[PDB]
């Protein structure tokens, strides 16, 4: 609260400071005098044409050649023409080609293609937690498993705990799998990578299972960074059909993911937080226990986990300060968290409709009605057939 | 404190002339030493970007910065440990440069399994597979030896204990020995003081009653930037008691608790990470698990 | 029709499909407390559905099926405040322990009704086209031995004897509180006994004490519904000490 | 669920709760608004009738509203085919009551035997449904007039307003909220009726073709029921028709 | 629209609505860049829930798991969570008929109930449409409105 | 609050133009890498970058036929999909040449310089492939009945192969693998092998999905090709549900490439087939979709159901993790095993991980009882939950 | 509108616009500073004036016992100065801490009040606060213990005897109070600590003797490591004990610095372990003697 507000005057102070200083430092007043500094900045000019060509290396040999694909024409058999060593390169690497002779210059960027572009939302979110509308004790699960082998290696060596490669959380859904995930990965202050699961089904042919194993590749020339695989069902177990171009794309994009996470052991390359809105009507062909460990199950609150979610929300509105949390949480039923979340809103946009400017005792009343409503519309109510 | 911390010019001369204290000066260390405990891990936020500024401005850049770079942690005492030991530790197996062992090593006596973790098979992977001299082998093995030391024994932090807005230790020793070569003889007599720690008491006291492992109190160590910094941190957390020291640093936070035992702190967290202070109103003090 | 749709499958899971279901129903509509004492076994429901127009002699959530044992329920379905189920339920069961007095005598003890009734949801599963009933029942009574019991019945018809069960609202959550106020203390005293009973029921409070109808029973004796008024009264004093825990 | 483990009744739910009778409550709605208000010295019934057409034969003044006893009436709003055997039915455990008992019936009482046949139907013996609420009028001499209400489930509930059919949810609180207390008489509770009864429905002229009222009156310390006839029902909407005139442009 | 001055720009529930470099299904990113540039704007997210049967009991389908990640990007990449100056405007026929994505809390926090026509309502919208088409003999406008009222508008 | 916030207004400003500038941060020049020595070596470089002759393409030749009326021809495609011929710039031959031979050839001369190693698909999967296993039955979940199975077809031929040679018999060398995710299907194959001293290639059909069309099924017949040059060797095939998986005969969806796969693989194997101890196992990972043609018996021996590690087995291989770390010992692991239904060895594992981390809460430095206790809770649920009814299945 | 109510009081005083010198010197700010602790820390510190600490401190003064306790009161003060040190330009930060100072002497609890005056390191100002820590209750209970553990603690030096600036002039003034002699000089000596650091080093466990071989250069290295790791009582006697093995063989700048390392685990123990310390002062080369000098002091701060 106050801490972050003054970590602003601190930040406002920085970013001015920091454009002026790093024009004095990145050339033109540390202009290249030195013999290997200077060699590099001539030779790849003279090298160079323009336009280029962007390739991804295949596979490269030990006898300074390699074999890329460049995104026009044909696929090329390159050598390592000057700059770059064997050992810096790898493949699934993007690497910059020329055009009048296919080389390979080198690769500092951490790739480039489109599809990095789409997967790094690197910056971090503000999201934290006790930031988030959670449970106290839900987060603290995600982190114990994600977050601190990193953190503190002490206590998992002392214990003599196997640290995982990833978790999942699935639903009951509306319990914030996504709010959970952004928390953690502002703490680490290691790069965030996101993609959603529809954008790696495809009806073309192949292009699927070269973006999931790309996902892991990104994410460790990065490293140490947290991929955020969003909505996983969506590759694997939930329907594309067998009638669209499904029956072939569904089946290797989910397949290609379940063996890297799997591997022949747990690697334990990369962290990784997946997110999942069940795993109760879907099939199985999802990354099981002992490989990720623990796998976090969300309840459905209860009277009691209410009040640790509620107390959070009712700090940033008011006047349901007046009246006691514990009366409020006991009146309303059960509900899961994205409800909870929902009256709470709804709470300061029906007093508006009131003709008041914000929530009251009797704005909050209502609002919880409205919800359990839609809900018991939808689904059964009280007393059995 | 901040505006100064960056101001350089550093293509005349490598020597004092206008060469200046600048690329040593980039790390910030000064006031995160001195104030504030939210100020200590925004500057590393500023600092972690000046490392690849420095280190590709110059090639000659980078070999001054890597040293300097890994004292911020010692002297800082910042929430961070995320980039720098990794950092050092990789660009040491691709060069030889014996330098780095040594500002590390001192950052791994605060917390001997957290960072160490790390630094331990690097300095001794280094150690076993590259030898230039006899000399050189020296450094490596001091550094190596000095690094462990399990869990917070006669730990280092730049606090009082009472509180870390005040001023702390001479940090300007250890700062001297990381600048210049370790290499150098004329040096040692200085080298051997360059300790720059913080109790290990974590005794209560405040009052006359004198129990040793202090009241229940709250920490969070599965975070790596943390929701209260305000002054004193949050008061509910996961709960801690143990008599083992404390580990911060990346588990900073405690709050001093003890509204429930009925007994009050006349010590509230000032950036303490020693000794409790309380108005006791019982003849013992209780002691928890957690 | 399919194989998964039909009454008869066994299931992987290892037990009948409608069995395990009806199961899944004894949480949400109306709420039924029973705690055990020495002087009076007393059940208390919160919410008969009413919105006072309706009348509250017409919806029994407490139905005295002898004259020495007592239910209440709750359970979970398709559109609210559902009279009917619950309501053959009492029909046939209060009728057999009629007929069970006439065969043998005496007030008819509150084990063997419990019996009968686990029994009578379970034979159902045996018989043609029958799923068993959602219903937990909290029986609620003394024996005509006048030793206290309190029994509770579940939709399988797995009974068991407790001293204190709660049940509806979500069932596990109901249980767990009314495990907190239970002590020995408890079960001696008579102005406690009720206050057990309204202490779970509060958690889930609506609208009064008014909305809340507890009843005592006796040893021998028939159902004396305390007044609606009276209730009240334990509500307003212990509603503030109820708040303090959670 | 997913997929209804129901097709039959002799097979049953998938989440052991039943589909049919929510399905059952919207038919209510579907179907014209049953709507009864109470009187102190009678009760009435305002029903919408299946036939709305101009060609009426008209030998029947009872095709929704049934006098069952000697003592009470029932109507429907629901399915018409449904009432046909359930008439019949509640004729023979009105006439049953009387054997024993030999009292004038009470509401309650009726209502609970009804309720037998229809949760059975619903668990076994592989019969469809009900999909009509059936709204039951009399009067006893322990409580007074009274109207309850029976749903395709059994549930019931004693009322003295109420009203299901064309949307429920707004015409139960719209017939609360005109209906008054200890302030009525037989004459203006029917001019209401007719008055509620046009709001509900889509109708704002409605007529004897269109609706069809009953009365419940005690005379005498006895009750008559007579489903009434056309001429006499025309009255009783002329009455509220130059009220609903005004409110028209 | 006017209103709230904002472009109107219907939005399809479709993502195979795009083949121009791939399917929309592939390539949901853009239908989001474009919206946040052409700021203000009005997105309607047109899926009746009448198309679709099984779809609706469901949870899983082709067309739910598209639609769920469409959805998901809203919340993620936040300006629909920073801001609201686009509205997500959802258009169903009934409260309850809703596909899972859609229902679901959390991409939902109003529902709102309009009636059918009454006489009194057929005498307004008759009227401003009787002026602009072309306005009767003598005007009967009011004979119409009484008469009975429109099925729609 | 108030003063700060117009700070707000200003700072979002601030980062905008930030963004562009951590582009020039990183660097305004233009190299990646560079020493003094590849000074010498940009001599040279600048030669090929000159001619346009030079960099080479690569090209596969898919038959060999041509060689009309020139040192032998061929039809080399280039992979922008057009057909070139060849000459000599080295030599050409018939063996320079030949059916899966990759080469090297110019942009605008079409001349060979070098042939490359025949086919893209053999060198690329050879990282992916691990050697000789050295894992053990305790590890799998302890001795399991799937496991004796394995023994029979494994370490009975490849040991002794003369006994079914003479007694007139082939011997058998299949197996087909299904169940549920988790059981250690491929790890118990591994154990079997360990022992056996036998060599294990993973060999996964999800990694090599390079397509042009048919080009799937000439990959099939790759790895198959490389493990019948390993003799005393097993070969596990993974993710075989697609690629070599079932068809889609009722399709409209445009695919032909699972069905052209699997045309290939079952032909292969169909009638006869060159093994000496080739053990080839199939791991299927679907329920849903299933290639009957490889499914039931014949050339393919046997069938086994993969079932989860019985009481024993769980309880055994749990004592070796939980010696290791911090435990206290009269573990309660026992009373739960035997109340909890089938648990296999990789969420027994999950058991003292979670354990371990409860305990870590608790602020205690030894995983007490306790914890094991909320660990198994944990574990039982999350396996249970997967349904895709059986039931339905069962009747069509 | 009432949970704002609070907060935009005083969030509009933070302006502090036209007069900046006040009408009342003493401002509106005293009630809201009950009800809100957040929103004070970014009044005072926007503000930036020594000015707007004097308002500071004569409210907080008078709403010590008064407004609720002693104990929250204090509790408002050390959060809100936090913020404002950061804003203050250096010269005035000087004038802060003093005024501040005065807000603390009255108060019960001392902590925030020796942070001050360690700041500026002033004899005058650090004399004046620690006879006031002690003055409050002349019993030894929290006030004495409070003062002496606190002020004492503070750093300002490399070896273990913390400050010691202090604890001359604070010593005798102590003892002549009269709670005993050996009381007040055993806390406010580093006997005391000697015993503390003695049983928590069991817990965390030791990386075992800094001795790798005593042959080569590495025998320099062994020597250096000793003195690194432990600037206290440590788990390494054995090998210091034995002075001919390890600090002889040392060459160069290195027999000095062997003779000063030695020094630092000496340093907790002075009834037994000074008389090697003396040996190496008389004889031999001049390193050596110098390193028995170092040493010495090492061990003397004990």
């Amino acid at each position: 609260t106050q801490c972050r507000l003054k970590l602003l005057k601190l930040e406002r102070i920085k970013d001015y400071l920091l454009m002026e200083e790093e024009f004095i430092r990145n050339q033109e007043q540390m202009k290249p005098l030195e013999e290997k500094q200077e060699e590099e900045r001539s030779k790849v000019d003279d090298l160079r044409g323009t336009p280029m060509s962007v390739g991804t290396l295949e596979e490269i040999i030990d006898d300074n050649h390699a074999i890329v694909s460049t995104s026009v024409g044909s696929e090329h058999y390159v050598s390592i023409l000057s700059f770059v060593d064997k050992d810096l390169l790898e493949p699934g690497c993007s690497v910059l080609l020329n055009h009048k002779v296919h080389a390979v210059i080198g690769v500092l960027m951490d790739d480039t293609d489109p599809l990095v572009t789409v997967m790094k939302v690197e910056k971090a979110p503000q999201e934290t937690y006790a930031d988030i509308g959670g449970l106290d004790n839900q987060i603290q699960e995600i982190k114990e498993s994600v977050e601190l082998p990193l953190t503190h290696p002490e206590y998992y060596e002392e214990m003599g705990i196997k640290p995982p490669k990833g978790v999942i959380l699935y639903g009951p859904p509306g319990t914030g799998k996504t709010l959970l995930a952004k928390a953690v990965a502002n703490q680490t202050s290691a790069t965030f990578l996101r993609v959603v699961g529809s954008e790696l089904i495809q009806k073309y042919l192949g292009d699927g299972p070269k973006l999931v194993r790309e996902l892991f590749r990104v994410a460790e020339e990065h490293a140490p960074s947290i991929v955020f695989i969003d909505e996983i069902d969506a590759i694997g177990t939930k329907r594309y059909d067998s009638n669209s171009g499904g029956e072939r794309e569904i089946q290797r994009t989910m397949l290609e993911l379940l063996n890297q996470l799997d591997g022949f052991d747990s690697r334990g390359d990369v962290k990784v937080i997946m997110a999942t809105n069940r795993i109760e009507t879907l099939d199985p062909a999802l990354i099981r226990p002992g490989r990720i460990d623990r796998k976090i199950e969300f309840p459905l609150p209860d009277e009691k986990t209410k009040k640790r979610i509620f107390q959070i929300h009712t700090s940033r509105m008011t006047l349901a300060d007046d009246v006691t949390l514990d009366d409020l949480i006991m009146a309303k039923d059960d509900l899961s968290g994205a409800d909870i979340k929902a009256i709470c809103t709804e709470a300061g946009l029906m007093a508006l409709r009131e003709r008041r400017m914000k929530v009251t005792n009797e704005d909050f009343k209502k609002s919880k009605e409205n919800v359990l409503y839609k809900k018991q519309e939808g689904t059964p109510e009280g007393l059995y057939l | 404190l901040k505006v100064q911390q960056l101001l350089h010019i550093c293509s005349e001369h490598f020597d004092s002339k206008e060469k200046e204290e600048d690329k040593d000066k980039k790390e910030k260390k000064d006031k995160d030493k001195k104030e504030a405990p939210a100020d200590m891990g925004a500057h590393q936020g500023v600092a972690v970007l000046g490392i690849a500024l420095i280190a590709m401005g110059e090639e000659i850049g980078a070999e001054m910065a890597l040293r300097t770079f890994g004292h911020l942690l010692r002297y800082g005492e910042p929430t961070l440990r995320r980039a720098v030991p990794l950092a050092l530790a990789l660009i040491s197996v691709s060069n030889p440069r014996l330098n780095i062992l040594d500002t590390l090593s001192k950052f791994s006596h605060d917390a001997d399994p957290e960072v160490s973790y790390n630094s331990i098979f690097a300095m001794g992977m280094v150690g076993s597979g590259t030898n230039n001299a006899r000399l050189a082998a020296m450094l490596r093995q001091l550094a190596q030896y000095h690094a462990k030391d399990p869990n917070n024994l006669f730990m280092v932090r730049l606090a009082q204990g009472l509180t870390h807005l005040g001023k702390g230790t001479l940090t300007l020793c250890p700062y001297h020995s990381d600048r210049q070569l370790m290499s150098q003889v004329a040096v040692a007599g200085l080298l051997t003081v360059l300790v720059s720690f913080l109790d290990v008491r974590n005794i209560i006291l405040g009052k006359s009653h004198y129990v040793l492992y202090g009241l229940v109190a709250a920490m969070q160590p599965r975070m790596l930037v943390t929701f209260d910094e305000e002054l004193r941190p949050l008061p509910v957390s996961v709960r801690v008691g143990q008599a083992v020291d404390v580990v911060g640093q990346a588990g900073k936070p405690k709050t001093i608790t003890g509204f429930q035992t009925h007994t009050t702190p006349v010590l509230l967290a000032h950036g303490e990470r020693a000794e409790l202070a309380t108005e006791e109103f019982l003849p013992v003090t209780p002691i928890l698990e957690g | 029709m399919s194989y998964d749709r039909a009454i008869t499958v066994f299931s992987p899971d290892g037990h009948l499909f409608q069995v395990e279901y009806a199961q899944e129903a004894v949480k949400k509509g109306s709420t039924a407390v029973g705690v055990r004492g020495r002087d009076i076994v007393v059940l208390g429901v919160e919410k008969k559905s009413v919105a006072k127009l309706q009348d509250e002699r017409t919806v029994r959530k407490i139905c005295a099926l002898d004259d020495n044992v007592c239910m209440a329920f709750a359970v979970v379905a398709s559109v609210s405040g559902l009279t009917a189920d619950a309501r053959i339920v009492i029909n046939r069961a209060r009728v057999e322990c009629q007929s069970h007095r006439l065969t043998v005598g005496d007030p008819v003890t509150v084990e063997y009704i419990t019996r009968y009734i686990a029994s009578l949801k379970q034979r159902y599963t045996q018989s043609n086209g029958r799923r068993p009933f959602g219903i937990s029942a909290l029986i609620v009574g003394f024996d005509f031995d006048g030793t206290p019991r309190l029994y509770q019945t579940d939709p399988s018809g797995t009974y068991h004897a407790w001293k204190a069960n709660a049940i509806g609202r979500g069932a596990k959550s109901v249980r767990e509180f009314l495990e907190k106020n239970y002590t020995d203390d408890a079960i001696e005293t008579d102005d406690l006994t009720i206050k057990l009973v309204i202490k779970a029921l509060l958690e889930v409070v609506q609208s009064g004490g008014k909305n809340i109808e507890l009843a005592v029973m006796r040893r021998d004796q028939p159902l004396k519904i305390l007044s609606p008024e009276e209730i009240e009264k334990y509500v307003a004093e212990i509603e503030k000490e109820k708040e303090e825990n959670e | 669920m997913s997929r209804r483990y129901d097709s039959r009744t002799t097979i049953f739910s998938p989440e052991g709760r039943l589909y049919q009778v929510e399905y059952a409550m919207e038919a209510i709605g579907h179907a014209g608004t049953c709507l009864g208000i109470l009187a102190n010295d009678g009760v009435l019934l305002a029903a919408e009738r299946r036939n709305i057409h101009k060609l009426l034969d008209e030998v029947f003044f009872s095709e929704k509203i049934y006098k069952l006893n000697e003592d009470m009436a029932c109507s429907v709003a629901g399915i018409t085919s449904d009432a046909n055997v359930l008439t019949n039915e509640l004729r023979l455990i009105a006439q049953r009551y009387l054997l024993q008992y030999q009292e004038p019936i009470p509401c309650e009482q009726l209502v609970t035997a009804l309720c037998d046949i229809k949760q059975a139907y619903t668990q076994f013996g592989g019969k469809r449904p009900f999909g009509v609420s059936l709204l039951y009028i009399g009067w006893d001499k322990h409580y007074g007039f009274q109207l309850y209400q029976s749903d395709p489930s059994g549930n019931y509930g004693g009322w003295k307003a109420t009203c299901i059919g064309n949307n429920s949810a707004a015409a139960v609180s719209m017939l609360k909220q005109d209906y008054k207390e200890g302030e009525m008489t037989l004459k203006s509770a029917l001019a209401l009726a007719v008055k509620v009864l046009n709001k509900t429905m889509d109708v704002s002229k409605l007529s004897a073709e269109k609706v069809e009222i009953a009365t419940l009156t005690r005379e005498n310390g006895k009750t008559v029921i007579r489903v009434l006839k056309q001429k006499e029902v025309e009255q009783l909407i002329k009455k509220h028709e130059e009220e609903e005139a005004k409110a028209e442009r | 629209a006017h209103h709230t001055d904002c472009t109107f720009i219907r939005v399809s529930g479709s993502e195979l609505v795009q083949k121009f470099i791939g399917e929309g299904a592939r390539m949901v990113r853009e239908l989001f860049v474009m919206a946040r540039e052409h700021a203000p704007s009005i997105i309607f997210m047109d899926e009746i829930d009448s198309i679709g049967s099984s779809r609706l009991e469901g949870g899983s389908g082709g067309d739910s798991e598209v639609q769920r990640t469409m959805l998901e990007l809203l919340n993620q990449l936040d300006g629909f969570e920073a801001t609201k100056n686009i509205k997500v405007i959802m258009a169903t026929n009934r409260i309850d008929i809703l596909d899972s994505a859609l229902l679901r809390p959390g991409r939902i926090d109003r529902k709102i109930e309009f009636p059918p026509p009454n006489e009194e309502a057929r005498l307004d919208i008759l009227k401003i449409h009787s002026r602009k088409m072309n306005l009767t003999r003598g005007i009967n406008l009011r004979k119409i409105a009484e008469l009975m009222p429109g099925a729609s508008g | 609050q108030s003063t700060y916030s117009r700070q707000i207004k200003q700072v979002e400003d601030d980062i905008q133009q930030l963004l562009k500038k951590i582009n020039e941060l990183t660097g305004i020049k233009e190299s990646d890498t560079g020493l003094a020595p590849p000074a010498l070596w940009d001599l040279a470089a600048d030669k090929q970058t000159l001619q346009s002759e030079q960099p080479l393409q690569v090209a596969r030749c898919t038959k060999i036929i041509n060689a009309d009326s020139e040192d032998p021809k061929y039809i080399i495609n280039v992979k922008q999909f057009a057909k070139f011929v060849v000459d000599l710039s080295d030599q050409v031959a018939p063996t320079d040449i030949e059916e899966g031979m990759r080469v090297g050839v110019d942009r605008n001369k079409y001349q060979i310089h070098i042939p490359l190693p025949p086919k893209i698909d053999p060198t690329v999967t050879m990282m992916q492939v691990e050697e000789k296993p050295d894992v053990t039955y305790s590890d799998v979940g302890g001795c399991k009945e799937q496991i004796e199975k394995l023994r029979e077809v494994v370490e009975t031929p490849l040991l002794h192969p003369e006994r079914f040679v003479n007694l007139g018999i082939e011997p058998p060398k299949g197996v087909l693998l299904f169940g549920p995710p988790g059981t250690g299907k491929t790890l118990c194959a591994r154990a079997v092998a360990n022992r056996t001293d036998a060599c294990f290639i993973p060999v996964i059909g999800s990694e090599l999905v390079q397509k042009y069309v048919g080009e799937g099924a000439r990959m099939v017949r790759e790895l198959f090709e490389m493990a019948r040059t390993k003799k005393a060797c097993l070969i596990f095939f993974d993710e075989i549900d697609a690629i070599g998986g079932a068809r889609f005969d009722d399709g409209a969806g445009g695919d032909n490439e699972v069905q052209r796969t699997m045309l290939e693989l079952i032909n292969q194997l169909d009638g006869f087939d060159p093994r000496g101890n080739i053990k080839v196992l199939m791991a299927t990972n679907r329920p849903d979709t299933l290639d009957p043609a490889l499914m039931r018996p014949g050339r393919l021996d046997r069938k086994i159901e993969f079932s989860l590690p019985d009481l024993e087995g769980r309880t055994h291989i749990f004592k070796i993790h939980a010696r290791s770390m911090s435990v206290e010992r009269d573990i309660r692991f026992e009373l739960l095993a035997r109340l909890c239904p089938n648990s296999t060895g990789a969420e027994i594992r999950s058991v003292c991980t979670e354990a371990g981390m409860f305990a870590i809460r608790a602020r205690r430095k030894i995983a007490t009882e306790k914890d094991f206790l909320e660990a198994v809770n944990k574990v039982i649920k999350s396996y249970a939950k997967f349904s895709a009814t059986p039931r339905y299945m069962t009747y069509n | 509108s009432w949970g704002h109510e609070y907060v935009r009081h005083l969030a509009g005083e933070v302006a502090k616009e036209w007069q900046e010198l006040d009408d009342a010197e003493k401002a509106q700010r005293e009630p809201l500073l009950t009800l809100v602790k957040e929103i004070v820390p970014y009044n005072m510190a926007h503000n930036a004036e020594h000015e707007a600490c004097d308002l500071l401190m004569e409210i907080e003064q008078v709403d010590m016992l008064e407004k609720d306790i002693d104990e929250n009161a204090y509790s408002k003060v050390c959060l809100y100065l936090t913020s404002c040190v950061n804003y203050v330009p250096e010269p005035e930060n000087s004038a802060l801490l003093r005024c501040a100072l005065g807000v603390f002497r009255k108060f019960s609890r001392f902590p925030e009040a020796l942070r001050l005056a360690l700041m500026l390191n002033d004899m005058e100002l650090v004399e004046d606060i620690f006879t006031s820590c002690k003055d409050v209750v002349v019993q030894k209970q929290m006030a004495f213990m409070l003062g002496r553990h606190g002020v004492f603690l503070e750093l300002s030096e490399d070896v273990e005897e913390y400050e010691d600036l202090t604890e001359i002039m604070s010593n005798v003034q102590l003892n002549s109070n009269f709670l005993a002699l050996a009381r007040e000089l055993d806390i406010m000596e580093p006997k005391v600590p000697d015993d503390i650091y003695k049983t928590h080093l069991e817990n965390n466990r030791f990386g075992g003797s800094g001795s790798q071989v005593d042959s080569a250069r590495m025998n320099l290295a062994s020597s250096f490591v000793n003195g690194f790791v432990n600037a206290a009582f440590g788990q390494d006697k054995l090998l210091t004990d034995d002075g001919n093995k390890w600090l002889y063989k040392n060459k160069d700048h290195g027999m000095l610095s062997a003779a000063a390392s030695l020094g630092m685990i000496l340093l907790w123990d002075v009834d037994g372990g000074l008389t090697q310390i003396d040996k190496y002062l008389y004889s031999s080369e001049d390193y050596i003697k110098s390193g028995a000098l170092l040493a010495c002091g090492i061990v003397n701060s004990g």
